[PDB]
């Protein structure tokens, strides 16, 4: 129960792994779904749980239009999971026990300590105020309300731009 | 089009450099070149033909990922440090990164390969637009972390970009790619003189910028694409062609040509910090931009190629030229030169 | 000398090398998956430089 | 500067607009067979459909 | 945390991996493009939760908004890829080298 | 722990539900029985087509609605800070825009499924 | 340049200024039948502006004093030399037919001007759409070769996509006998040197070519001489027609505004005429080019700008 | 008339000329009275 | 003045008297070219006079 957020890291990063190595988007979707499951996971675990909702939220909707676009565009007769070519699947295991092989090299080497394996889950969450109200993520995100409306501003003028952006680009 | 979404875009093209270059947080550096690239591409994919989808598209993959590995930077830099700033005493690998990022936005070489192909399929004037507005933000961080950088990396960039572009601009013969593997020397130039003096970069931005807009201007003028459609210009416009071959000389680098003085001072200062190689290095292939341009020269005022039937069409109807933009530039970028202390700064 | 071999040393050579390293660079096709493929192998050099500068 | 890698080239068009047509959309076929309710029974709806 | 952080690094690397080799698919590289995003976020959030910059914590936000505007983006210029081809295939729109 | 052990309890009833469901039955497969339906007659296409839908448009405004609602979500914690009219005026002026988007594309007939 | 997006803001809208009788018809047919006079009678009890058919001398009579320029700066076509001998040493067919085209061009963007300026309509006699059954007649009869035929071809797929159609298409079919009897009691020298294989070859292109590929986007009124020589009868058939095709439905104010901008920068309009594609018989050469330069400069009213010639007139000089 | 077409400039833009002349005039008096306020200023704050 | 046909896709059609007096007259102008012993000839000028004439 102390390695639990190294299990996360470790899928998230197996999930970004199938993502670069590029199935079809159909399967892409699916590895961006997970991994944004999994990210959200993280991020609830490490603290707030605002952060972890919105980005997975967000990343649902993106995929599902996404799924949409694939299937409209983005299709082949035989789309590709991952065994149509035998060097996908060995080039995944390739990854994976080089990424056995780096954790291990680098619990070898505890002088920096980066990863080491006797002291993970000890450093995880590093100093939280026992005693008190209103410290949770969320109260920050509010702030951008008040205390950032220069952020507030921007990411609305982004999206309203985008809006007429879309607009213009697919106008035909 | 629309007046609507013209005025939506083109303050959202303004506004991103502007929020870049006066923004103090990275992340809002970062915001301001999104709004520029996103901003940017309606009007680049606005003819929606084949050429102009492609150039597009290849915009738009190129400077997003530039735009990830530089808030990868900026996400590293807030882990270490915990400020929104690269101070003092950040990771040298994380400031590579950044300049790494920041050329492939600015399309230097290495990272050229896009931008003569950006350049080509697109309008003269979005080119214009691209060649000088996009590429000041990416400039403004730079100028802004200035120590703090890896000179090594610094120099080898400016020495390739410098290279490739004028053996690019030796090969091209479309007026547009011309334009581009230009815009990679001169860039090539303002890095080089980066880490060491940010007003002498800031001088060659503004001398290149106030030297390729009369030049889009002009190419504008004919909606010439072409070598040829350049050199039939003697029938179309033959009062243009003495302000054309002083530009593409004060381009060249040539003196009495104010375009002398940002190469110039760049050697002084690179003499003062004895980088003798790299000056000499520079220099000839500036020689080797002065003679694709001398080529150009040859093929538009110094000789008269020939002309078609329906030129005599174009000689009867009638013509308008931007007032104040124009000559006022032309003259600015050439007969420039004995101001040159109050130039540099 | 005059009309071959002085030609043949400093213009024309000077002018065939330039010819030559200026096909060379621009030999370029338009995939942006071999410019994507360059931009990966200069990133790889500058990480290398890195390391080995520090 | 022609060389044998790059001999097979053409200058671009004046207006970068170039003939490029497919007319290869390939709208799909879907039949209202014989068993769908909609079809009453007996019918084979051949549809082609664009979406 | 250290050892989640090189995770998360090393996630943006893969998806930075994924986003310069291509595979024939502009829908897949946008798909890399949110790893990398998806993969910023994460180290982001992680970054401010663990430091308590509760000031800060409007900056994975922003990068979602600004993030999310640029994968519409690449979306309509697929759009236009493939009403132009029909295939949406990178190696098919190779024809500005000259 | 205990949302992760119902989680895991909800994810194992659903796999034993379909384990039971296809080790309980009689298996009798032929290549007639596992073509595909198409109404009863043999498919045209392979079903992998592409598709060409009619509200790209309307999907990629999903996209920036959705972003606009995570921008508007923390509300209900923004309503208790301590100035409250620059937040009154900033979540009418973020409201506003994104309802000046929508009338916009609806007068430009973005959302219209152009075919 | 007035018109501009500041005044079309301001609002100068083409779909407010429009009207009923807003149409582009061009009269059509062979080399003398009736096409003069109907379009005349039409443009006449339609309130339309009747735009006769675009010779040698267009530019020269719609650009400074009007008067037509002489056989060197209006081009070098020489029309008359054409029906004498065609397929000549020297390209005169090609270069008279090229001219003829960018002649139309200029004349389709200045009725497209004046339709979206004032908003009433224009009857042209054979617009752009209508040159290329000239070119394939000369193509076809030898008087030229494939690499004129290819430049025509590529000068019109830069220019003729950015315009609109006309609204109606009127076409008057006349037997080749007919044609040739009306040549000859017109009584041009030159002109009844015409090949009745050369006017087949016309009349073929017509039909097998024009008609249809106008017909898809446009409505057509082919009639007869009787059916014409009474042009009554074919105005009743365009005030009772129907506008439901083609891609004036299509567009709106700011297409209008964009197509007006276009149309109104006239060099922007003959800007893809001057592709240099260098057929010998279309280049000149830089001579011979400067010579004629020079001498159309040194004409009256020609040294500049319009506004400003003082020996013209224009007394404010020193102030514009 | 010359001309079969009216030339866009026949007569003067008297509104830009009047407005062109007005900011010359009122260019060169600021300018020779920030000389005269400068030089002024400059003898004041260190002597003559 | 009329509202409606009342028929789909048939236009309301204002003015009909000198629609029908032109679409009249041209069917006469016509059968001015079909030979005196035809049939048709001289039944549609029967019907065609007797309409226009109410
Ligand atoms: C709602 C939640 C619960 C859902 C699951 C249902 C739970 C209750 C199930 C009770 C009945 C369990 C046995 C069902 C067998 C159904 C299939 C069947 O009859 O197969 C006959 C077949 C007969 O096999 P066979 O030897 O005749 O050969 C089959 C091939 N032929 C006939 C062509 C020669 O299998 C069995 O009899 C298997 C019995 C398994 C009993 C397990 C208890
Ligand atoms: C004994 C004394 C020894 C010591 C002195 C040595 C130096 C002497 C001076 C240098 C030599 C003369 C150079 C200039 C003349 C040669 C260039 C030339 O004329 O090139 C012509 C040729 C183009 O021919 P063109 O006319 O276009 O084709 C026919 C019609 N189209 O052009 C081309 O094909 C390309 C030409 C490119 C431009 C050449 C000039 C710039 C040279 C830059 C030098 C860079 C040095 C560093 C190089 C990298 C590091 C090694
Ligand atoms: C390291 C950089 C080089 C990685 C090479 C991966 C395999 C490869 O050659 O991929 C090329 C491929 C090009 O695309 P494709 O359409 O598949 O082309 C087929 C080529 N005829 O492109 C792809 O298939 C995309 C591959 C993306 C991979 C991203 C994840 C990389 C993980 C491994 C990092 C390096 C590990 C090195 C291990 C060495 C041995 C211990
Ligand atoms: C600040 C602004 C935002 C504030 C918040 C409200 C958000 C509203 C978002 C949508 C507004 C769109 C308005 C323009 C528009 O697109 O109207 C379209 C509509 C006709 O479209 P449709 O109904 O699809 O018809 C199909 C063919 N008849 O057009 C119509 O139906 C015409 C409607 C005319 C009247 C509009 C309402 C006036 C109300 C005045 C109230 C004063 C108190
Ligand atoms: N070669 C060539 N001759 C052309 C072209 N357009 C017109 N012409 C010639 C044909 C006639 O000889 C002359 C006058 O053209 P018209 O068809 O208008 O003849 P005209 O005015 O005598 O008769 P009309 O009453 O208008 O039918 O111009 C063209 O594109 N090419
Ligand atoms: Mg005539």
């Amino acid at each position: 129960m102390n390695n639990y957020i190294f299990v996360l890291s470790s899928l998230f990063l197996v999930g970004c792994l199938g993502l670069a190595l590029k199935p079809s988007p159909i399967y892409g979707g699916l590895g961006l779904i997970v991994s944004g499951f999994v990210g959200c996971l993280m991020v609830l675990g490490f603290g707030g749980s605002f952060l972890g909702l919105m980005v997975f939220l967000i990343y649902l909707g993106g995929m599902l239009v996404v799924f949409g676009y694939t299937t409209a565009m983005a299709t082949e007769e035989y789309p590709e999971t991952w065994g149509s070519n035998w060097l996908i699947l060995g080039f995944l295991v390739l990854g994976v026990i080089m990424e056995v092989f780096l954790i291990c090299v680098l619990n070898y080497y505890d002088e920096v300590g980066v990863i080491n394996l006797d002291g993970l889950g000890d450093w995880l969450m590093y100093e939280v105020d026992d005693v008190g109200v209103m410290l949770e993520g969320g109260i920050g995100v509010a702030a951008m309300y008040s205390c950032a409306t220069w952020m507030m501003v921007v990411a609305g003028w982004s999206l309203f731009a985008g809006i007429f952006i879309i607009i213009e680009i697919t106008r035909d | 089009m629309n007046p609507i979404t013209l005025a939506i875009i083109y303050f959202t093209i303004f506004l991103g450099p502007v929020i870049t270059m006066s923004s103090t947080n990275l992340m809002l550096m970062w915001v301001g070149l999104e709004f520029s690239l996103l901003a940017i591409i309606p009007m680049l994919i606005n003819k929606k033909n084949p050429r102009s989808t492609e150039a597009a598209t290849k915009y738009f993959v190129t400077q997003a990922t530039a735009s990830m590995i530089i808030l990868l930077a900026i996400v590293l830099n807030y882990k270490q440090l915990g400020t929104w700033m690269f101070q003092q005493q950040t990771n040298g690998l994380i400031l590579n990164m950044t300049l790494m990022a920041l050329s492939m936005k600015l399309g230097l070489a290495p990272f050229h390969f896009w931008l003569p192909e950006v350049t080509q399929g697109i309008p003269l004037h979005m080119g214009l637009i691209l060649l000088t507005w996009q590429k000041i933000a990416p400039l403004s961080i730079l100028i802004q972390i200035y120590p703090l950088l890896n000179s090594t990396i610094i120099l080898m960039l400016a020495i390739t970009s410098i290279f490739m572009g004028a053996w690019g601009g030796l090969n091209q013969t479309q007026m547009r790619k011309i334009m581009a593997y230009s815009s990679i020397a001169h860039m090539g130039w303002m890095l080089a003189i980066l880490p060491y003096n940010p007003s002498l970069t800031l001088l060659n931005l503004m001398i290149y910028i106030i030297l390729t807009a009369p030049m889009f201007m002009a190419l504008m003028l004919n909606n010439s694409m072409t070598i040829n459609s350049i050199s039939l210009l003697w029938n179309k416009t033959p009062a243009m062609l003495t302000m054309i071959s002083l530009m593409l000389l004060s381009l060249g680098g040539l003196p009495p040509l104010t375009g002398f003085l940002p190469k110039w001072i760049i050697i002084t200062e690179l003499m003062k910090n004895n980088c003798l190689i790299m000056a000499t290095l520079m220099a000839m292939m500036a020689l080797l931009n002065l003679f694709f341009y001398t080529r150009l020269i040859y093929s538009t005022s110094l000789t008269m190629f020939p002309t078609n039937n329906n030129s005599k069409m174009m000689t009867h109807q009638t013509k308008t030229k931007p007032n104040l933009m124009f000559s006022t530039l032309a003259i600015m970028s050439t007969m420039t030169l004995p101001l040159a202390p109050q130039l540099i700064t | 000398l005059d009309l071959i071999w002085l030609e043949k040393t400093i213009p024309k050579s000077t002018s065939t090398l330039h010819t030559n390293m200026t096909t060379l660079t621009t030999n370029q096709k338009g995939l942006i998956k071999l410019y994507f493929m360059s931009f990966l192998i200069n990133i790889i050099l500058i990480i290398i430089l890195y390391s080995i500068n520090l | 500067y022609p060389s044998k890698e790059t001999a097979h080239w053409k200058p671009p068009p004046w207006n970068d607009v170039d003939i490029l047509k497919e007319k290869a959309v390939t709208n799909m076929t879907l039949n209202f067979g014989p068993q769908h309710p909609a079809a009453h029974g007996v019918l084979r709806l051949v549809l082609e459909l664009s979406g | 945390m250290p050892s989640t952080f090189f995770n998360l690094t090393m996630a943006f690397s893969l998806s930075l991996l994924g986003t310069l080799m291509f595979r024939s698919h502009l829908m897949s590289t946008l798909l890399c493009l949110e790893g990398m995003v998806l993969s910023l976020f994460i180290m982001t959030s992680v970054t401010s939760l663990n430091s308590n910059s509760m000031s800060s914590m409007p900056i994975p936000i922003t990068i979602l908004v600004f993030a999310a505007c640029e994968a519409a983006v690449g979306l309509a210029l697929l759009v236009k890829v493939s009403n132009t081809y029909g295939t949406d295939y990178v190696q098919n729109l190779n024809l500005l080298q000259c | 722990m205990n949302l992760y052990t119902v989680i895991f309890i909800n994810i194992l009833l659903s796999l034993t539900l379909i384990l039971v469901a296809f080790w309980l039955p009689q298996m009798n497969l032929y290549s007639e029985k596992a073509n595909p339906y198409e109404c009863g007659f043999d498919p045209t296409s392979s079903a992998r087509l592409p598709f060409s839908m009619k509200f790209f448009l309307v999907a990629i405004t999903f996209l920036l609605f959705d972003l606009e609602i995570a921008l508007l979500l923390p509300l209900p914690w923004a309503i208790q800070t301590i100035k409250t009219s620059t937040m009154m005026i900033m979540a009418f002026i973020l409201v506003t825009i994104l309802s000046l988007g929508l009338a916009y594309e609806w007068t430009q007939k973005g959302l219209e499924w152009t075919e | 340049l007035r018109y501009g997006l500041l005044a079309a803001i301001l609002g100068d809208k083409t779909t407010k200024k429009l009207h009923e009788y807003s149409r582009v018809i061009t009269v059509d047919g062979n080399i003398c039948s009736g096409k003069n006079k109907l379009a005349k009678e039409i443009a006449q009890q339609l309130g339309m502006k009747h735009y006769p058919e675009a010779g040698i001398q267009y530019s020269s009579t719609t650009t400074g004093d009007g008067r037509p320029l002489d056989i060197e700066f209006s081009g070098s076509c020489s029309l008359e030399k054409f029906y004498d001998d065609p397929k000549s040493n020297d390209g005169n067919s090609y270069r008279l037919q090229s001219w003829l085209y960018a002649s139309r061009l200029l004349q389709y963007a200045d009725a497209l001007e004046h339709l979206l300026s004032t908003g009433q309509g224009v009857v042209l006699e054979r617009s752009i759409y209508s040159d290329f059954v000239f070119l394939e007649a000369m193509y076809n009869q030898g008087y030229i070769r494939k690499q004129c035929v290819d430049h025509y071809n590529e000068i019109k797929r830069l220019t003729l996509p950015e315009y609109l159609p006309p609204h109606a298409v009127i076409y008057i079919d006349v037997p080749v006998p007919e044609v040739q009897s009306r040549i000859q009691k017109k009584g041009d020298p030159h002109e009844m040197k015409v090949t009745s294989a050369y006017l087949q070859d016309i009349e073929n292109a017509y039909k097998k070519t024009f008609l249809p590929k106008m017909s898809e986007m446009c409505e057509v009124l082919v009639y007869d001489s009787w059916e014409a020589e009474d042009p009554t009868k074919v105005v009743e058939d365009i005030e009772y027609l129907k506008y439901n095709k083609g891609p004036w439905l299509k567009q709106d104010d700011w297409t209008f505004h964009y197509l007006r901008m276009l149309v109104q920068d006239k060099t922007e309009v003959l800007n893809y005429t001057t592709i240099p594609v260098y057929l010998p018989e279309i280049t000149i050469g830089a001579h011979q080019g400067s010579r004629i330069y020079n001498s159309f400069r040194e004409l009256p009213g020609r040294k500049y700008a319009p506004g400003y010639n003082a020996e013209v007139g224009d007394k404010w000089i020193w102030l514009k | 008339k010359f001309y079969v077409r009216e030339p866009v400039n026949a007569k003067p833009n008297w509104l830009a000329v009047g407005l062109s002349v007005g900011a010359s005039v009122f260019m060169w008096i600021y300018l020779i009275q920030t000389h005269n306020e400068d030089v002024l200023e400059y003898k004041r704050r260190n002597g003559l | 003045l009329k509202k409606t046909t009342g028929l789909v896709g048939l236009a309301v059609c204002d003015t009909p008297h000198e629609r029908l007096t032109i679409l009249y007259t041209k069917t006469l102008d016509i059968l001015k070219h079909f030979p005196k012993h035809a049939a048709y000839r001289k039944y549609t000028e029967q019907i065609t006079n007797e309409k226009l004439d109410m």
